[PDB]
């Protein structure tokens, strides 16, 4: 009890999971600020200025970039999920055997 | 009007801009817009023109 | 608002805007507060449910 209450790094393993997940979401949201070659990162600003054929060119650039950003996020989550599953399996084994 | 090598520039600010009077005119032979649609200009606001 | 378009619920803001500031921004580069161009009132912008 005294050790935990005086050791800031004692629960680093659990804090690391929280930090990594928060970081991933912050990255995903910040990608919405990228132009990806478009005149603007904001769809409403594109639609309010350009007509259909011109807007479509600009929108396609944003779709490509945002779709890639989302695919990156999901892939990383699947990999991290596998790591957590392995940890949970070990914890379950220790519960039974210890 | 100025010569093209010594072209004139005028700054326009702090005013209401009606662009339809120009676009719907029959007196202009060329009217081409870039980065913006000519039919949406009246819905927009700019810092300077 | 002065060419800034979007959809959401507008409410009175508790954000202490300075006299020169016209709008606030989120990390997604979206507007989450504006100054009304006629009343100079600060409004929060919340996305519709
Ligand atoms: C016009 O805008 C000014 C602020 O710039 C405001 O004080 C005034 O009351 C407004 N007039 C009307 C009719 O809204």
């Amino acid at each position: 009890q005294d050790s935990l209450s005086s050791t800031p790094s004692a629960l680093g393993k659990l804090q690391n999971v929280v930090n990594q997940n928060a970081q991933a979401l912050n990255t995903l949201v910040k990608q919405l600020s990228s132009n990806f070659g478009a005149i603007s990162s904001v769809l409403n600003d594109i639609l309010s200025r350009l007509d259909k054929p011109e807007a479509e060119v600009q929108i396609d650039r944003l779709i490509t970039g945002r779709l890639q950003s989302l695919q990156t996020y999901v892939t990383q989550q699947l990999i991290r999920a596998a790591e957590i599953r392995a940890s949970a399996n070990l914890a379950a084994t220790k519960m039974s055997e210890c | 009007f100025a010569s093209v090598y010594a072209w004139n520039r005028k700054r326009i600010s702090n005013c209401v801009a009606d662009y339809s009077v120009l676009y719907n005119s029959a007196s202009f032979s060329t009217f081409k817009c870039y980065g913006v649609s000519p039919t949406k200009l009246n819905d927009l606001c700019f810092t300077n023109v | 608002f002065n060419g800034l378009t979007g959809t959401g619920v507008l409410t009175e803001s508790n954000k202490k805007f300075l006299p020169f500031q016209q709008f606030g921004r989120d990390i997604a580069d979206t507007t989450d507060a504006v100054r009304d161009p006629q009343t100079l009132e600060i409004l929060d912008i919340t996305p519709c449910s």
